[PDB]
RNA sequence: GCCCGCCGCGGUGCUGACGCGCAGAUCGCUCGUCGGAGCCGGGCAUGGGGGCGAAAGACUCAUCGAACCGCCUGGUAGCUGGUUGCCUCCGAAAUGUCUCCCAGGACAGCCGCCGCCCGCAGUUGCGGCCCGUAGAGCGCUGGCCGGCGGCCGCCCCCCAAACUCCGAAGGGCCGCGCCGCCCCGCCCUGGCCUGGGCGGGGCGGGCGAAUGCGGGCGGCGCGUGGGCCCCUCCUGGUAAGCAGGACGGGCGAGGCGGGACGAUCCGGACGCCGGGCCAGGGUGCGCCGCCGGGGCCGGAACGGCGUCGGCCGCGGCCGGCCCGGAAAAUGGAGCGCGCCGGAGCCCCGGACCCGCGCCCGGCCGCCGCGCGCGGCGGGUAGGAGGCCGCAGA
RNA sequence: CGCGAGGGCCGCACCCGGCGCUGGCGCGACGUGAUUUCUGCCCAGUGCCAGACCGUCACCGUGAAGCGAUCCGCCGAAGCCCUGGUAAACGGCGGGAGUAAUGACUCUCUUAAGGUAGCCAAAUGCCUCGUCGGGCAAUUUCCGACGGCAUGAAUGGACCAACGAGGAUCCCACUGUCCCGAGCCGCGCCUCCGCGAGCCUCCAGCCUCGGGAACGGGCGAGGGCCGGCCAGCGGGGCAAG
RNA sequence: CCUGCUACACCGGACCGCAGGCGUCCCACGGCGGGCUCAGCGAGGACCCUCCCGCGGAGCAGAAGGGCACAAGCCCGCCCGACCCGCGCCCCCCGUGCCGGCGCGGGCCGCGAAAGCGGGGCCUACCGAUCCUUCGCCGCCCCGGCCGCGGGCGCGGAGGUGGCAGAAAAGUUACCACAGGGAUAACUGGCUUGUGGCCGCCGAGCGCCCGCAGCGACGCGGCUUUUUGAUCCUUCGAUGUCGGCUCUUCCUACCGUCCGCGCGCACCGGCGCGGAAGCGUCGGAUUGUUCACCCGUUCAAGGGAUCGUGAGCUGGGUUUAGACCGUCGUGAGACGGUUAGUUUUACCCUACUGGCCCCGGGGCCAGAGCACGGCGGGCCAGUACGGAGGAACGCCCGCCGCG
RNA sequence: ACCCCCCCCUCCGGCCCCGCCGCCCGCGCCCCAGCCCCGUGCCCCCUGCCCGAGGCGGCCCCCGCCCGGGAGGACCACCC
RNA sequence: AGUUCGGCCAUCCUACGGCGGAAACUCCUUAACUCGUUCCGAAUUAAGAAGAGAAGCGCCGUCAGGCCCCGCCAGUACUGCGAUCGGAGACGUCGUGGGAACACGGGGUGCCGAACC
RNA sequence: AGCGGCCGCCACCA
């Protein structure tokens, strides 16, 4: 026998129950993908920065 | 040989011509376009006659071949061959498919195969075109009669302002070749250049 | 669909404009980009290199990364139900400074404009969805009498 | 191992009787054979994947294409049947991907419950970018009827889901509060006294569309993974109450009134009552409710000196309502009876009839609350809370 | 077709058994199916068999190397391979073109061989109710001829007197098979005294149309109808099993 | 897996939808630099050469679409970025894997004066887990020690699963099965109407003449559900599945009979149309046949009712188990012909046919039932009509079927 | 007009008349025309709400079997 | 006004007629050296100053082709939302929003920025 | 993959 192959009726409805939700506010700062010579200069940066270094 | 003509009457799909995507179509039963004497000048046929289509359908390219010979033959009677030039203005550009029953398949892989063709017409289109001279004026509406018992559904004869296939009125037209501004192609008019060289 | 390739569906979309074939004009890399400005996505349908997917044609991002000769681009993506932020890297000849918010810029600098001036109240600054129109006295000394027309066929 | 024929041994035809039998295979008549590879009794031999068979897969105690008896064994089943008290609060899916998958599952979605923590939007407006569809067209890739002028040039009828120089409606993505101005600190990039990034100070400022409204994050788990119909838009097919796709809605899982009659159409979505108002459809009698006014009197091509009304000049073209074209099998269905200057069709105006649907009042329960009172209540599969009843310690 | 007994075929866990109290006029394994007349061609494929040791093909044994495990060589039984035999083994047994309306004839491609003697629209012929003839007023049946979808030689071919509860066609005689039915006998049925069960059952039991899971007893609308029983009957209860 | 279209201008979107492609090919057909310009038209030149103009009309391995001119095409020079070590993202998507691509940090190189470019062949396809085996680094372990062989392990490739998220796998059952399925065929019914069947409209023609007495091509418009298909809604804890026999009722799309008109109607006999469903439509030879085909007669229409009718029959056909033949199959077996093969139960309810539940004699009538068709003969009359032939109204006398 | 409807013909709830021999109930009559409509376009409007003869129209009641023969017949019934 | 380097890439292009040059750019002259031509100093590389406005280049012209703007085409084609509107249907209508193209007629025919004469 | 001379015979865990 056959049954159905596809359909996407009732699959908006669905999406929009509980709302869209949207990305954590921390994925827009992600350091991921950046350039490590960028990243590296940041945080020698900021070593040697009196106001800012965290060192012991 | 045929199905009744019912059973491909309206536009249901998407025209399909014969291309190098479409092959082995027969060939249509109309092959001649322009009758009567088409080689006379613009001058000559100051009247024109039309029948307007009704519907929004398909028209059979055996009908098509039944309805010009029949409105040509009644002209050449009552007038004589030279007194009008018929001109049929569609033509059979879509191909119809069958599906053929004779093991038998049924509604699987039921692609057709092409069939005929058939000419699809609009609202208010013209079908037939007549320009004739005073002699022919009385019987040409005799002829477009014939003509339209060949056709499925409803059809109007009406009478044009035009001179002939030209695009003017007739006193639109008399005005512009009573003043010179209008130009002369071989059964057509045109206007004044006015545009481009001067001469040379 | 039945075959779902890279480049499926692209036959006009990444096609050039009409009488706009050949090499890029020099604009594409003199142009400074910093991080954190907003940036479209059109793609050069002559570049092949770093050309982002159809998807990304025709929305707007923010730049997250400057790279040597890409860039990255930060894309919010409806994903069923829920947004997710993608990110990309895309060469120069596929992405323009955009103007999204350069509307917003201008009134801004004219706010406190308007304020340094004073004129000596403090004027409304608030945008104003328009308003009905107010009372106003219009001649009829010339007036045209019109009228509905007859059938012609 | 001849022929007719009795007992005996067998079992042909009536497709006879019987077929809740005399009987879990019998009875009546008819019929094969009857000195022989003939028939009958007792004793003895062959045992289950084995025996025995002039061979039919026949027979082996009513059991045979593998006997019977007890145990392994309450064998396994993605498959059929069944699965036991009440009220309250919430409430689905019939879809994506993989699967010796296609009558089954796992992961995702949808839902419940338990929480924990501190601006928001299935909307319009304003601003910036994106698309190649309807239409239009023949320049491009193709297709196509003819006419003029000297292969070539000008006209010209007609075209495309896999043609497009043009191009909507319609959609899509982003933005709409913190800005300016001078200084100072730290470290890959530059000819440099350059940049870029991350921070500190001193200063002036300042809440910069509409409308509504409190928001975010996690844990554990169930049911579902055969759908179907309507409206618009499509594909295959002569077509289909056929088969396959799309936005939104419905039935499923939605009571009530109306559509004579129907899961889905027109209204309206539901605690238990009393009063009022009235949606959709209607208002001769069945059967709750009507009067006034102006007109007229299932189905195709194609016909009509039927009637009323128009347009263009006796003629030619039309419109409304009707007549012909109009043939099926039990007796029968504009719901019935019946009506016909209507109780019929189109339009205008004033009423009337009734769905707890809306409004007002009381009571119940749930969820909230300036503790004064306020808003709400349907439900299959599924989930949670509070309890009623039974036997015993 | 196999076997001369130290054998052959079979049984059987083992020991031990059957044919066998037997010996080729015997025992065992298969096919065809009295008589009469016959039994053609093909050993390429598959199967079987005997004669040769070419290649391949075990362990054992043996040589060389190694600290040893081990590695590499040589040796080489049966089988296969190779050489032959065998169809009353299994099976198989033809195309195109012209040539006196036919084709003795010829050229041609081809196989391991190209179906011989015979038989036939057959219990085997698709086309097909083949064609012609016999028989009938009239015959898709029958018989006789003619010649192959896919006839044919112990896959046994053809013919056959006698025989058959075997399958067919025709004729005489005979008749209630029929035109077309009628009357009669016994026993059941039926009524009564005595005796006294099974099956089945949501609830019920009159129709027509509509709608509806597209053929309703119930639902919408119409038309009928006191209630209770018997002898019969087979339309319905989509009757029961 | 891939291109274009279906697809209705974001993305996404189905079919055994349409037109097609891929399992390869190339040490150059690759990298880089420089130079150059292609296809061709036109016009020239002894029996390839030159100029001019040239938006690509050529070429770029192979499908399709897109891209490209001092180049991405062609020619020349030098080369091997068709490398090594370590990460991230895109497409598909559950935001898992795989193929494919892109962006980077660090080594080592090629070409170029240099800026630069280069991880193949312009872009969209050209491919593969665990376990095992094999090879290559740089090391670690063999657990009472140490040395030499050997074995194992951490990283990376290769040997393959095309049914491509990846079992190791031939048939037959007509001797038969089990669990289920109307999620799914064979038979009724339903929707549809191509095909079948029936009916109109137009008027090229035929008909001596004369389109319409009778016909009617080419075309066009409908109806029916008595053919056959298409479909899969109802039924698989079962609706007995062909015909014939018997019996009843219904439809009209009318064949004979009845009543009117028309004719290429003299009579006779034919033909066409409207109204009309009362009666009639039969006996036989061969076939299971429905159908068909012949013989005969008072000369002989077509259909429906669960393809009406099996607790009404019959059982010839089809349709279990025995058996034979031909073709096919290694075989068990399969399919065109052939022969033998059990037809079960009513006493219930309704329907129907009659009969009953005691009530004088004679009558009337509401409702319901229903029944006289057809074929001849004599006279008219060998007459009307027109030679051959050859009628009729009416009356009277018979026959057949039915009652 | 072989069609359709009625007669004839078959069945027939109910009813009527006649034989033998009481009850109850109601109280209201022009006709005919509609393009002569003959002078219209009214009356009724109390069924108890205070109505209750005679005539004229209605209503109720009223009639055995067993037994044996048959031309009748399953049993019954039917005719004698 | 000119040259070198650029931005936007035709209102700048193409064709045919013209008009100009003090400076500038160009054409032009040469084969010792440098380097070069599937052959060729054509190109290109080197070295120069006798001659030019004939070209290129700048400017002007043309009922010029193209390109660019505006108006018309036209509230037409088509289309979002709503309708117990009409029609056997095919299709059309009304309410409330959005709104083309072809054709046709008129106008136009590069400007901006650094350094030098 | 193994011997021999495209032929033979023999081998078989992703
Ligand atoms: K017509
Ligand atoms: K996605
Ligand atoms: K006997
Ligand atoms: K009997
Ligand atoms: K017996
Ligand atoms: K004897
Ligand atoms: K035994
Ligand atoms: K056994
Ligand atoms: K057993
Ligand atoms: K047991
Ligand atoms: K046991
Ligand atoms: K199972
Ligand atoms: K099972
Ligand atoms: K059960
Ligand atoms: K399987
Ligand atoms: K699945
Ligand atoms: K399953
Ligand atoms: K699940
Ligand atoms: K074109
Ligand atoms: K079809
Ligand atoms: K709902
Ligand atoms: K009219
Ligand atoms: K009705
Ligand atoms: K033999
Ligand atoms: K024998
Ligand atoms: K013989
Ligand atoms: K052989
Ligand atoms: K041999
Ligand atoms: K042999
Ligand atoms: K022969
Ligand atoms: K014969
Ligand atoms: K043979
Ligand atoms: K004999
Ligand atoms: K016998
Ligand atoms: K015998
Ligand atoms: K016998
Ligand atoms: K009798
Ligand atoms: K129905
Ligand atoms: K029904
Ligand atoms: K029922
Ligand atoms: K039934
Ligand atoms: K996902
Ligand atoms: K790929
Ligand atoms: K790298
Ligand atoms: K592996
Ligand atoms: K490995
Ligand atoms: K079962
Ligand atoms: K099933
Ligand atoms: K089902
Ligand atoms: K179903
Ligand atoms: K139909
Ligand atoms: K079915
Ligand atoms: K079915
Ligand atoms: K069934
Ligand atoms: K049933
Ligand atoms: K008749
Ligand atoms: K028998
Ligand atoms: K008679
Ligand atoms: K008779
Ligand atoms: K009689
Ligand atoms: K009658
Ligand atoms: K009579
Ligand atoms: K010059
Ligand atoms: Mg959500
Ligand atoms: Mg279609
Ligand atoms: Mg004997
Ligand atoms: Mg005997
Ligand atoms: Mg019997
Ligand atoms: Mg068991
Ligand atoms: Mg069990
Ligand atoms: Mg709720
Ligand atoms: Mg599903
Ligand atoms: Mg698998
Ligand atoms: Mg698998
Ligand atoms: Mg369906
Ligand atoms: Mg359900
Ligand atoms: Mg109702
Ligand atoms: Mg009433
Ligand atoms: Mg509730
Ligand atoms: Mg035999
Ligand atoms: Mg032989
Ligand atoms: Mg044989
Ligand atoms: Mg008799
Ligand atoms: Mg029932
Ligand atoms: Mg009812
Ligand atoms: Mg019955
Ligand atoms: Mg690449
Ligand atoms: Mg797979
Ligand atoms: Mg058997
Ligand atoms: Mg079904
Ligand atoms: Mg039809
Ligand atoms: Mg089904
Ligand atoms: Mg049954
Ligand atoms: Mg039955
Ligand atoms: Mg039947
Ligand atoms: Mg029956
Ligand atoms: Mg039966
Ligand atoms: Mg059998
Ligand atoms: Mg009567």
């Amino acid at each position: 026998a056959k049954l159905k192959n596809h359909t996407s009726k009732n699959q908006n409805r669905k999406d929009h129950r509980n709302g869209i939700k949207k990305p954590k506010k921390s994925a827009y700062t992600s350091h991921k993908g950046m350039c490590p010579k960028y990243l590296r200069n940041l945080r020698r940066s900021r070593a040697n920065d009196p106001r800012q270094s965290l060192r012991p | 040989g045929r199905r009744p003509a019912r059973c491909y009457r309206y536009q249901k799909n998407k025209p399909y011509p014969k291309s190098r995507f479409c092959r082995g179509v027969p060939d249509p039963k109309i092959r001649y376009f322009d009758l009567g004497n088409r080689r006379a000048k613009v001058n000559d046929f100051p009247y024109c006659f039309h029948l307007l289509s009704g519907e929004k359908e398909q028209v059979s390219s055996e009908a098509l071949e039944a309805c010009r010979i029949a409105c040509n033959k009644y002209i050449a009677k009552k007038a004589g061959k030279d007194s009008f030039h018929l001109r049929i203005r569609v033509h059979p550009f879509h191909v119809i498919r069958i599906n053929k029953m004779l093991l038998q398949t049924g509604m699987r892989g039921a692609w057709g195969k092409p069939q005929g063709t058939v000419a699809r017409v609009s609202i208010g289109q013209p079908l037939l075109s007549v320009r004739c001279r005073a002699s022919a004026k009385d019987y040409v509406k005799d002829a477009l009669r014939r003509a339209k018992f060949k056709i499925p559904g409803r059809q109007a004869i009406v009478e044009s302002r035009n001179w002939g296939f030209t695009e003017f009125t007739k006193e639109e037209y008399e005005d512009l070749r009573e003043r010179g501004e209008l130009q002369y192609d071989g059964n057509n008019a045109h206007r004044i250049s006015r545009k481009g060289p001067l001469n040379l | 669909t039945h075959s779902q390739g890279y480049r499926c569906k692209t036959r006009y979309c990444f096609a050039r404009k009409f009488r706009r074939h050949g090499m890029a004009n020099l604009t594409t890399y003199n142009r400074v980009y910093k991080l954190g400005q907003y940036v479209n996505i059109k793609v050069n349908g002559a570049y092949h290199k770093g050309m982002p997917h159809r998807y990304y044609n025709g929305r707007t991002g923010t730049i997250f990364n400057i790279g040597p000769r890409a860039l990255g681009v930060q894309i919010q993506k409806r994903v069923r139900g829920r947004i997710m932020l993608k990110r990309i890297n895309v060469r120069l000849e596929h992405v323009h400074p955009s103007d999204c918010r350069k509307n917003h810029l201008e009134r801004v600098a004219a706010n406190d404009a308007a304020r340094r001036l004073a004129g000596q109240p403090v004027p409304c600054l608030k945008r104003q969805n328009a308003l009905p129109r107010a009372a106003h006295v219009v001649s009829i000394a010339s007036a045209i009498d019109i009228t509905p027309l007859k059938y012609d066929g």
